């Protein structure tokens, strides 16, 4: 009976490098312990349908890339969202099929405008849609 | 057991109409969206969860459109008219209760409907039964 | 016995007042009556594992916070002058019976969306427990 959902916020306040693993190091939830706050990444034990969203709170140009894969990740999409001197929220979704092994993360660009703070949250979910 | 589940982006979508068309699939389970027509077909009746996620750098505003029987139902709508040629992303989603046959698809504005075409960045539509009946 | 979702809009064109609770008046669906509109919070029914998701437009500074039972859960600001923007903010949560749930706005209080831009509250059970 596989009940398998993660929500974590980022409340690490150091700036990202391009290509380098965004760290969701605050866990909300974390049912079935398949999301490690340690690394920020999401791995795959239950094979099936997953949905993963996010939410992040910004000051300037923010891109990030969705990345999936066993031991070599590969981009799947990339969202940007720019701001000019002012304050943003955005978010980004998907619908994915994993396998097992297979790890789920969000890895940031040289468009690195992240905040986490109470008062102006960034989080990341996802959480079982149909195992199989 | 139902799967109904789908993502979709924009890639080389075809242009034309206030459909807005998803041309790129990167998960369609039981394959209830079809990408020619960005329409997402229901089979199993349920409760289902749509959202979308779409890149402008003009003005955009963007409905979840549905049909019953042919007959279409408008719905609530979601902008973003910064218009300073920056990327933006407008997001909408809701609960649909759907019958078999109804079609759920996203809709822009005649008069707002900047989506940014390229390859720096992505807009996505997606949808699944949270259950049946 | 039970599932849990609803999806419920704010149809007015007048914001929260500051520092307050934010009311949705109208209901796209609310089957088990989860929501009440006229307190604006969801009561968990059905224990378990909830999502959570708002999308709500603007036309100047809005924070919203989500609140879980009397706590600040998250928060998501976004800041905007004249023109129209969407803020969106969303969790997931384990809930135990008569746990209430509900969004609220800071001293960013704006939620006037131009003509065609809504703002939406969804929630719904993924794994009964
Ligand atoms: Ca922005």
């Amino acid at each position: 009976t596989q009940k398998i959902a993660f929500s974590a916020t980022r409340t690490i306040n150091v700036p990202l490098r391009r290509d380098q693993t965004i760290r969701f190091d605050h866990v909300i939830t974390n049912m079935n312990n398949n999301y490690e706050p340690r690394s920020g990444k999401f791995t795959c034990k239950v094979p099936g349908l997953y949905y993963f969203t996010y939410h992040a709170s910004s000051r300037g140009n923010l891109c990030v890339n969705l990345m999936r894969g066993r031991e070599r990740a590969q981009k799947v999409v990339t969202f940007c969202d720019y701001a000019y001197n002012t304050f943003q929220v955005t978010t980004g979704g998907m619908v994915l099929k994993l396998e097992q092994g297979e790890n789920v993360f969000l890895q940031a660009t040289d468009k690195n405008s992240l905040l986490g703070m109470e008062g102006a949250n960034s989080i990341f979910s996802g959480f079982l849609l149909f195992p199989d | 057991q139902p799967r109904p589940a789908f993502s979709a982006i924009r890639r080389n979508p075809p242009m034309g109409g206030n459909v807005v068309i998803f041309d790129t699939v990167i998960t369609n389970q039981e394959e209830p969206y079809q990408n020619h027509s960005g329409r997402f077909v229901c089979t199993v009746p349920g409760y289902y969860y749509f959202t979308f996620q779409v890149l402008s750098q003009w003005e955009i505003c963007l409905s979840i459109v549905s049909s019953s029987r042919g007959q279409v139902r408008r719905s609530l709508g979601f902008c973003d008219t910064t218009n300073k040629g920056l990327f933006q992303v407008v997001s909408g989603g809701m609960v649909l209760q759907l019958q078999q046959g109804d079609q759920v698809w996203v809709e822009k504005d005649p008069k707002k409907g900047h989506i940014y075409q390229g390859s720096e960045a992505d807009s996505v539509f997606s949808g699944f039964l949270i259950f049946p009946s | 016995k039970f599932q849990s979702v609803f999806t419920v809009t704010r149809q007015t064109h007048q914001p929260p007042a500051p520092n307050s609770l934010i009311r949705f008046n109208a209901v796209l669906t609310n089957p088990q009556g989860d929501y009440d509109t006229s307190t604006g919070k969801f009561t968990c029914k059905v224990p378990g594992l909830y999502y959570f998701v708002y999308h709500a437009s603007h036309t100047a500074n809005l924070c919203v916070l989500l609140y879980r039972s009397g706590v600040k859960v998250v928060t998501f600001c976004g800041h905007t002058s004249k023109t129209n923007q969407v803020n969106s903010g969303g969790v997931l949560l384990r809930l135990q019976v008569g746990e209430e749930v509900w969004l609220a706005v800071n001293d960013y209080y704006d939620m006037v969306g131009i003509q065609g831009s809504d703002s939406v509250f969804s929630g719904f059970l993924l794994f009964p427990d």
